[PDB]
DNA sequence: GATACGAATCTTTTTTTCCGTATAGCCGTAGC
DNA sequence: GCTACGGCTATACGG
DNA sequence: GATTCGTATC
């Protein structure tokens, strides 16, 4: 019952073949298993960069049909203290193949999460029963992780899905799901996606929702904004045009329209302005630390909530103020 | 401060089995009990301070001699012991009569912290072997007295179920509905169903219910009654269930459960109540 | 089929001859080896420089035959309570076992770091009991975790971080014992990229070998990446703010690097940061810290990374 | 064959590598402890590792046990390790203690308690405290001279929780034993120091030339003494220094010599948080030893308090407001950063720059002090007890809801004043809720 | 006799795992 | 031959 | 680490 099924866990590679974006890794993870040698995986990146996929899928490739005796997968759902490390995962790595001969895989899902001491007892079983098991350790973030754990671990990283993925994965679901996209939509979708295919999948869904008639329809830009409420790029120009060329009260006239004329939030404005202002030139170098600061502290302050339109005023006095700089 | 007694168990078998049955009960509920040594009865008290109460009433004709003089009111001596000793001391008196004998247990107040000259004797086959203990106790003081009362049960929605008697034909079969629950490892709290005679164990959780029914003939002494407790206080009542052939249940409507023992010795009856509040709302 | 041992583990010395790194200590365990009166001894350092091995080569040529039943291994991964300490370790110990006249038991405690306190007083115990007859190693990476009156018995030796010279001889010792190709370059990028780590410098040649063959800078960089520590430092001494706002992005954003990473990157790389002042290093240590109670507080994005980096470079160029 | 500190361990008293004062004031100690009638029953030895604790109660006893026994020599050491099969493990300790005490007349023999039961158990150190109390207080007419001597070391950081314990941090005397046992008329406490460098120097002087052939064959004679004077000047652990002095003979190569690391003291920490260390003149290495070595201590609310405490005696006060008022603003700024490591880092170098920015030679420094925050705390308690007693008796006399706000704004002064004239010039509570306010 | 050295003092009340005890359940043997 | 009760053991709790 | 008082040694 695939159709019964959101389109991130509709559209979860089988094979490896399946995987986009990280071409190099998959290419190397492919050699080890060819050549017969695989040795402690360890990947690391963003998440929805399709580490668990990649590893499943690896997983499937080495044992077609002893997936279920062969794979012992373990991750932030289930407890992972010391004794559980210490009996089940040592009793596990510790008895003879069924009949596959090759090694037994662990998969230890969302790693960072595990106590200091859990790591440290594993890295002996690590080191210990690695003639007949291997280990893989998917983390996003490497600080949590002790440093013995990273040095027994081949280290693979998982980069941003970069756009001719994210194009290849959207060319498949639109020809799964009988769908159009037109060209603009689809560099809207890409940009907001920011190396995630999660994101990509939950918004095509939601566009595909959002189309009154799915078929005969394509899905515009326009779609893209009015599903996920995010500012268009015109809408953001303007914004910048009026805070830095016009006088204090039409600009905020200006960004108090653009605001009510969709229901924009300020934070994914402050966002779109960031990213603009980073393309410009500033020959001051003043200009840029004020912006950053003065944007960083109003971004903390909108997180922790309050006053939405002293935070709007405070934008446009900040991004004025800082311009001030460049005389 | 003069407090002697003297008990035989093979004298006045019903009143010895009413005493050990509220040591043995007050000494499982928790550590340390209350001696209430009123001049014409004796109260067993079991205070936690959500947990239940033991509340037995011993008349004064239960033993052979009861002199009872203090200087406070009515000679209310009230006394904290540990069960445990009285239980031990028990124990031995009462393998002392299934070896064979039939001699008298002396009980005197020897010296606030006093302590009970529990002696009695014993023949092993025409020996004379003296057994001697001192159980230390405390002395509770009058206001400390005043501050531990029954706790009155109000009769607005409270109805009364008359348990069947274990000696009779349904006995059996209401102690094993009794006992049913009992068999659940992972069980804390049951959930009782009365409506207006049946008696329904509901034990409802996460991912499994549980639907214990009595289908059997039942009476109540003269609206759903539903009260949630906890399993230990239950396992209380089956004891005591056991041991009292007038066992009398009361519940009240999401307020709290009485279970209500009576020995008729008739003679003052002597009672037993174990009121027990509700481990959580309905 | 798939059975290979990896070149970590089929490369792993067996004798103390084979192994490179601290002369000095390496040729006192030598000596020990060929004496016998092993004493008491704690071993401590970065972790992948030879503690373990170390360990376990002198254990070899200290017992040889009796090597089955004259050590006993206790390692985290092992049950290592007060009980099992008390039961096992007196066992092992009381046991009288005949060995040669300068020849003791050897109790090896691998991840001694890790172990209760309530086991260092009765390890205390039994070596006071039983120091005629056994002999206590500890491997760890730190000796501050083991406890004061433990320490006082033994012999602390410390190892230091592995050189390029002998992680290059070593390297090179496995190249022909394997015949693959390699490149001077390539070998170079590898000892850069493992930091004086051997089993890392291992596992990245292996992996160099398995996924593209001839092990040159190109393949191994295309790899393997270079350690973030270094791109952080050279982040946070850039001198104007395009540059190091140019790294940070192109470096640890466009690579996939979290943000929190690269926080307590930076708090470490600034803790060990020379040539700069005492006044401007406890600045940006609080600027660091700022941005990392913004990061954990839920704040995790670019813009918290771009603000401390120009508020470090305002406090570095001063006003 | 045998260990150095083994084979050369003191046969009498004179070899005993401990101060004529320490051996003097634990001589008369213990001595009056074996009379029929001491009025201290038990004697507390506290001290760093490897400071002759333990061996000079042994030589002591062979000397004092065998003089005031009866007639019809060493010592009854407790060993933990010893697992009886009808004997749970907390009571281990109470049948040691129970069969020890039958050691008074014909049988005299003092007990040494070197190794303690399992105190990080809260049970069994709930049990030793208890059981150690009832020997204090026991009516018994006569005992055997009990001796306790527990290592002050602190205990490394193990598991990650907001809940550590004195006993987790450090283990110490005042971890172990609560304020009656160590606050008591029937206990000696006798604190020891590390050795110095003058015994250090004679006993290892003593060692080599007791192995002068073994120094000649590996010609180690001629640079024997500049390696006991760098050993003696670097630690104060005999065994240790004993160690490494065998390790350093034993040897046939330039490995360099190396001994334990000792932590830094509370105090120790200030000082040189506040004043700086000597030989060492930069600042980053001090604090990242420091910081690297002691995390324990510095990881702490307490340490803040007492660099807020203690920094106004880097000249007696004699400083400038400003660098007070930048180090107690940084004090602040740090206090609001949820006890981060950058937090901690940060307030200890800017202390450390603007002490050293303004240190100058010649002067005079003041004493440094716990912080009194305890005793705020004790008296913010005393204070709630008494505002819990005037909202009980407000509210069982009338009925009278005050908030704890309006009792200490307040109720606090102006009810104990409408009580003091209600009452003279004719309710319970007469005085100024907490004492008065002075200055 | 001047000085280096040493002692005394400067102090405290959520989460995971682990160590030992409590307790209920079940099996084996004495007695009715 | 059957039941009761004491001893052994596995599991939850507590600090 | 600092101050203050007391000894042993040069
Ligand atoms: N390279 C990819 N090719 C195709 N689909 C992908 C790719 N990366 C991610 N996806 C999709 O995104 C979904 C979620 O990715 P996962 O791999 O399961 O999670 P993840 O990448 O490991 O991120 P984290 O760190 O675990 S939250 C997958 O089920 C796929 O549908
Ligand atoms: N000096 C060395 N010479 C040769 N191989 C070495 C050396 N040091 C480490 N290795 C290799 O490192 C791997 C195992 O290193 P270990 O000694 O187990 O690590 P470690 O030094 O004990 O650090 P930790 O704390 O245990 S992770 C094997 O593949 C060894 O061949
Ligand atoms: N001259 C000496 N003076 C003192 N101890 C000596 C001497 N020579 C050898 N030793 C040994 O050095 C060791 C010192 O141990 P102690 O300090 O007595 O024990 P301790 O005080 O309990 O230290 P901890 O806390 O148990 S590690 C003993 O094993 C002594 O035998
Ligand atoms: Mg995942
Ligand atoms: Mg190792
Ligand atoms: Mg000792």
């Amino acid at each position: 019952s695939k159709e019964n099924l959101p389109w991130v866990e509709k559209y979860r590679p089988e094979t490896l073949d399946e995987v986009y974006g990280q071409n190099e890794v998959i290419t190397t993870v492919r050699k080890f298993v060819d050549e017969g040698k695989l040795p402690h995986l360890l990947f690391y990146g963003p998440p929805g960069t399709g580490k668990t996929s990649t590893i499943v899928a690896l997983a499937r490739e080495i044992y077609g049909k002893n997936y279920s005796n062969m794979v012992l997968e373990l991750n932030a759902s289930d407890d992972r203290g010391i004794d559980v490390v210490r009996n089940q995962i040592k009793d596990f790595a510790s008895t003879r193949q069924i009949f596959s001969k090759g090694f037994k895989l662990i998969i230890l899902d969302e790693a960072d999460a595990m106590t200091n001491a859990a790591q440290n007892a594993l890295r002996r079983v690590i080191e210990r029963y690695t003639k007949n098991t291997r280990f893989c350790v998917l983390a996003n973030y490497a600080h949590k992780l002790t440093p013995a754990l990273l040095s027994r671990c081949t280290r693979f990283r998982f980069q941003p899905l970069p756009q001719e993925a994210i194009e290849r994965r959207i060319a498949n679901v639109l020809v799964h799901e009988k769908l159009k996209l037109s060209p603009n939509a689809e560099k809207a979708l890409i940009e907001l996606s920011n190396g995630d295919m999660r994101r990509v999948l939950n918004v095509l869904q939601s566009c595909k929702a959002t189309l009154d008639n799915p078929d005969e329809d394509e899905i515009s830009d326009d779609v893209i904004y009015e599903c996920c409420g995010a500012p268009r790029p015109s809408d953001l120009k303007a914004v910048l045009k009026s805070i830095l060329e016009d006088d204090w009260g039409t600009a905020h006239y200006t960004l108090n329209k653009v605001r009510s004329a969709k229901g924009l939030a300020l934070i994914d404005l402050i966002e779109g302005i960031v990213k603009i202002l980073e393309d410009y030139e500033l020959q001051n170098e003043e200009t840029r630390v004020h912006l950053l600061t003065k944007l960083a502290d109003i971004e903390y302050s909108i997180s922790k909530g309050g006053n939405d339109q002293i935070q709007g005023s405070a934008v446009i006095g900040a991004i004025k103020a800082s311009f001030e700089n460049e005389t | 401060m003069k407090l002697k007694l003297i008990v035989n168990g093979c004298e006045a078998p019903d009143d010895y089995k009413l005493l050990r049955t509220t040591i043995n009960t007050v000494a499982s509920l928790r550590k340390t009990a209350i001696l209430r040594f009123n001049s014409e009865r004796l109260t067993i008290i079991s205070t936690p301070k959500d947990t239940g109460q033991l509340w037995c009433t011993i008349p004064h004709d239960v033993f052979r001699l009861y002199t009872v003089i203090s200087a406070r009111e009515l000679n209310t001596i009230t006394m904290e012991c540990n069960c445990d000793s009285l239980l031990s001391v028990f124990k031995r008196y009462d393998r002392v009569m299934n070896q064979g004998s039939s001699s008298n247990m002396t009980i005197k107040l020897q010296s606030p912290i006093c302590a009970l000259g529990i002696t009695f004797e014993e023949i092993v086959h025409n020996k004379v072997i003296m057994h001697s203990f001192k159980v230390p106790v405390k002395l509770l003081f009058r206001a400390q007295d005043t501050r531990i009362q029954e706790p009155m049960i109000n009769y607005i929605q409270l109805m009364m179920y008359k348990l069947p008697p274990i000696s009779g034909e349904f006995g059996s079969a209401f102690h094993g509905f009794i006992r049913r629950v009992e068999r659940y490892s992972n069980v804390n709290h049951i959930h009782l169903m009365g409506v207006k005679v049946e008696l329904k164990i509901i034990v409802n959780e996460l991912d499994w219910h549980l639907e214990i029914c009595w289908n059997g003939p039942l009476d109540s002494v003269i609206s759903t009654h539903e009260v949630i407790i906890r399993c230990k206080d239950w396992k209380v009542c089956s004891k005591l269930y056991a041991a009292f052939e007038e066992v009398v249940l009361a519940i009240s409507h999401d307020e709290s459960c009485v279970f209500h023992c009576s020995l008729d010795r008739g003679r003052e009856r002597g009672q037993i109540i174990y009121y027990i509040a509700r481990s959580k709302g309905l | 089929l798939s059975l290979q041992l990896p070149w970590v583990e089929k490369y792993r010395p067996q004798v103390l001859s084979d192994i490179v790194g601290n002369k000095e200590t390496i040729d006192r365990l030598q000596q020990i080896a060929k004496d016998g009166n092993m004493p008491h001894m704690i071993i401590s350092g970065m972790p992948g420089i030879g503690k373990t091995t170390s360990v376990h080569c002198l254990a070899h040529e200290l017992l040889g035959r009796s090597y089955a039943d004259g050590v006993l291994e206790l390692n985290a991964s092992d049950d290592r309570g007060i009980d099992v300490v008390r039961n096992q370790i007196k066992h092992f110990a009381q046991k009288k076992l005949h060995l040669p006249p300068g020849k003791h038991k050897i109790v090896i405690l691998d991840e001694a770091d890790s172990m209760t306190a309530g086991a260092q007083q009765a390890l205390r115990r039994t070596m006071e009991l039983y120091s005629n007859s056994t002999r206590f190693a500890f491997a760890c990476n730190q000796s501050n975790k083991i406890i004061e009156p433990l320490q006082s018995r033994c012999a602390i030796l410390r190892y230091s971080k592995l050189s390029d010279e002998d992680v290059l001889k070593r390297l090179l010792q496995i190249i022909k014992l394997e015949d693959v190709k390699y490149t001077n370059d390539g070998l170079e990028a590898i000892i850069f990229t493992a930091e004086g780590d051997m089993r890392q410098a291992i596992n990245n040649l292996q992996s160099t070998v398995a996924g593209h063959g001839l092990v040159n800078a190109d393949n191994v960089f295309k790899i393997v990446d270079s350690p973030h520590p270094l791109i952080v430092k050279k982040m946070l001494l850039a001198s104007n703010l395009e540059d190091s706002i140019q790294i940070l992005r192109t470096d640890l954003w466009k690579k996939g690097y979290s943000s929190i990473d690269i926080v307590t990157t930076s708090f470490r790389v600034t803790k060990n940061l020379a040539q700069v002042k005492e006044s401007v290093r406890l600045e940006m240590i609080k600027e660091i810290g700022l941005t990392h109670m913004r990061i954990l507080e839920g704040v995790g994005t670019y813009l918290q990374l771009a603000s401390m980096l120009a508020k470090i470079h305002k406090l570095n160029n001063k006003a | 064959g045998e260990q150095w500190y083994e084979k050369f361990k003191p046969n009498c008293l004179e070899q005993v590598a401990i101060h004529k004062r320490k051996l003097k004031d634990v001589q008369e100690a213990l001595d009056a402890m074996f009379l029929p009638n001491a009025k201290h029953r038990i004697l507390l030895l506290s001290g760093p590792s490897g400071c002759s604790k333990s061996t000079v109660i042994k030589e002591l006893s062979k000397i004092l046990v065998p003089k005031y026994r009866q007639n019809s020599h060493k010592v009854t050491e407790f060993r933990g390790d010893c697992i009886v099969n009808d004997l749970p493990q907390m009571e281990s300790f109470s049948e040691f203690l129970k069969g020890a005490r039958y050691l008074v007349m014909s049988n005299l023999s003092l007990i040494l308690i070197e190794d303690l039961p399992n105190v990080f158990h809260i049970d069994t150190r709930r049990r030793f405290q208890q059981l150690i109390l009832q020997w204090l207080y026991s009516s018994e007419p006569l005992l055997p001279p009990l001796v306790i001597c527990i290592t002050e070391c602190e205990i490394p950081e193990n598991d990650n929780n907001y809940r550590k314990f004195g006993i987790d941090y450090t283990f110490s005397a005042e971890t172990i034993m609560n304020k009656e046992i160590l606050m008591h008329p029937r206990l000696k406490r006798i604190k020891f120091n590390p050795i110095n460098s003058t015994l250090l120097k004679k006993h290892l002087k003593f060692i080599c030339v007791q192995n002068m052939k073994m120094l000649k064959e590996k010609n180690k004679w001629n640079k024997r003494q500049e390696v006991i004077d760098y050993i003696a000047q670097e630690t104060g652990d005999i065994r240790s220094a004993i160690t490494t002095l065998q390790f350093w003979a034993t040897s046939s190569g330039s490995l360099p010599i190396s001994t334990r690391e000792s932590t830094i003291s509370y105090f120790h920490a200030i000082g040189k948080v506040i004043h700086g260390s000597h030989s060492t003149n930069n600042d980053n290495e001090m604090i990242n030893n420091l910081f690297e070595n002691s995390n324990n201590l510095l990881s702490k609310e307490d340490f803040k308090l007492g660099i807020l405490e203690n920094y106004n005696t880097f000249n007696k006060g004699e400083f400038s407001i400003s660098d007070a008022s930048s180090i107690v603003d940084c004090l602040s700024e740090c206090d609001n950063m949820n006890g981060l490591p950058e937090s901690n880092e940060y307030g200890l170098r800017e202390v450390r720059k603007t002490f050293r920015n303004i240190s100058k030679q010649g002067h005079n420094h003041g004493t440094v002090y716990f912080p009194r925050e305890w005793k705020v705390r004790k008296l913010q308690n005393s204070f709630k007890v008494q505002a819990e007693d005037w909202l009980n008796v407000s509210l069982y006399k009338y009925n009278a809801v005050h908030s704890f706000r309006n009792i200490t704004l307040e109720f606090g002064y102006y009810a104990p004043l409408i009580r003091k004239c209600q009452s003279y010039k004719k309710i319970d509570v007469v005085d100024r809720i907490g004492g008065p306010i002075e200055a």
